[PDB]
């Protein structure tokens, strides 16, 4: 709208900041801030986040000059520390949305660059999602959108040890079983079953969890509150929506998922459908639950 | 009918603009549609696309300031029943037996996907996937060497040629991959 | 098959 002139300005300063060396990149990004802090709270929204990015890219290249500058550690714990400041004068600002979903990206980059007290940084950076999750997210929409990218964030994540996975993983959980909206969370709890299958700690050897009962019981829990919605029309958009998760956890060789709980709710959601408006929703809604029928069939 | 797909510029968040060789070949006039994956920001890479063509349709990409952006999309295009979705919605990222699971829930022919910034065509259970990745060739946490990629779709009754453009080096390279609907 | 990079493609 407005700062169409100073996106484009930091736009080119990020672009012309790559002809800097990694060292002297830092020193000049740290101006950079205490410059962009002197323009007031709306600017910021717009000039920081760059800024941030950048530190991000600059942290992964300081990995690349691993073998010949072996203070490299300690210089990406100073960008990090750089990011968490700069991130936090957004909230000062109060802002939410985005420095949650800076947040989260910090706590991705910690993780994959691996230098000493990386998981430390990354813990915070999450720990810090979950806060302005929390304490500055309360609109059902917002709040599922916000949710599922900590989740997908999180379940990427491979440098977390069990004793910090754990209090993250059932935080999901929680979190996710009380949205405002009982539609919402079914999806979220469900969504959620992925950080018990495909989450990686350090513990494994690297490998993925495969916590069939838990994905179950997330599962189960989501069936629970389908029961319990307000419309019949997400009701059952809801239940073929578990089904479809179900399936992709029979398919990925999940043994707590038998034929006889799909058939289960096949035969619930054959009972319910008939009940509904005729609609265009309620013909996406059969074109969906036959395509799971038909891809059933298959495999 | 030829429709363009791309996203995840992260103007300014990550790039400043499109590589040089990309802002030769898009211009206005030659291109019907174009399918946006998001992240492009902001307004002064939206208003360039709504140059390029008349119909651009927009998905809300994780970091778009803009909330009037819906988060998925399905639209036809001659035959095909396209389904457009920025991607962080879909876990695990990335993942085909979730990215076919939405294609279910859309009931397309062609689902278009971009959280990742990595470059996918693909048929699977005679159904077909597009992936442009990031037409800056913006910075990803999970994938380091990023090739700015846009794709081009030509549509013609039952059959669609879709074009990948990469900026490899200075040199804009092209591959083509074609899919009949069953 | 190599293709020119222009808006559509042709062929080599």
């Amino acid at each position: 709208e407005d700062f169409a002139d100073e996106q484009s300005l930091v736009g080119r300063f990020i672009h012309l900041l790559r002809s800097e060396d990694p060292d002297q990149q830092y020193l000049i990004l740290n101006t950079a801030r205490k410059h962009f802090g002197a323009g007031g709270n709306q600017r910021i929204r717009f000039t920081l986040p760059p800024l941030v990015f950048a530190a991000y890219q600059l942290a992964f290249r300081y990995k690349e000059n691993s073998k010949v500058d072996d203070k490299w550690e300690k210089k990406c714990q100073k960008i990090f520390s750089f990011a968490h400041q700069t991130i936090s004068a957004l909230i000062k600002a109060e802002l939410a949305e985005l420095p949650l979903r800076l947040f989260l990206q910090g706590a991705l980059a910690a993780g994959e660059i691996g230098f000493e007290n990386h998981e430390t940084v990354a813990y915070e950076f999450m720990s810090q999602a979950f806060s302005l999750y929390e304490d500055e997210i309360s609109d059902s929409k917002a709040q599922l959108a916000a949710i599922t990218l900590i989740i997908g964030t999180f379940e990427r994540m491979k440098c977390f040890s069990e004793e910090n996975h754990e209090p993250l993983r059932t935080q999901c959980a929680l979190a996710a079983s009380k949205l405002l909206k009982k539609p919402d969370q079914g999806r979220a709890v469900s969504t959620c079953a992925h950080l018990f299958w495909s989450g990686r700690n350090t513990d494994k050897n690297g490998e993925e969890l495969h916590g069939g009962k838990r994905v179950m019981e997330c599962l189960k829990k989501a069936l629970k509150i389908a029961n319990q919605c307000m419309d019949p029309s997400l009701q059952v958009q809801l239940f073929i929506e578990i089904l479809n998760r179900y399936i992709y956890f029979y398919e990925k060789e999940n043994d707590a998922v038998t034929i006889q709980v799909l058939n289960q709710l096949i035969q619930k959601i054959r009972e319910d459908l008939p009940n509904l408006e005729s609609s265009e929703e309620t013909e996406q809604i059969n074109k969906h639950f036959h395509n799971t029928l038909e891809h059933l069939r298959l495999r | 009918m030829l429709v363009l797909v791309l996203g995840d510029l992260h103007i300014p968040h990550r790039c400043n603009s499109l590589p040089a060789k990309f802002k030769k070949l898009l211009v206005p006039g030659k291109i019907q549609h174009i399918l946006c994956t998001g992240n492009l920001c902001t307004k002064e890479s939206y208003d360039y696309l709504k140059t390029l063509a008349g119909d651009v349709h927009i998905v809300r990409g994780d970091f778009d300031e803009n909330l009037n952006y819906p988060e998925q999309k399905v639209v036809t295009v001659g035959q095909f029943k396209i389904g457009l979705i920025h991607g962080h919605q879909v876990i695990p990222w990335g993942d085909m037996a979730s990215l076919a699971l939405l294609q279910r829930q859309f009931d397309v022919d062609i689902l278009i996907s971009g959280h990742t910034h990595k470059f996918e065509a693909f048929e699977h259970e005679n159904k077909f996937y597009i992936n442009p990745g990031s037409a800056t060739g913006a910075y990803n946490a999970l994938e380091t060497n990023i090739i700015p990629s846009f794709v081009l779709m030509d549509i013609q009754a039952s059959t669609v040629v879709t074009y990948v453009y990469q900026l490899i080096g200075d040199d804009v390279k092209v591959e083509r991959i074609e899919y009949k609907k069953p | 098959e190599e293709y020119t990079p222009t808006i559509p493609p042709k062929a080599i």
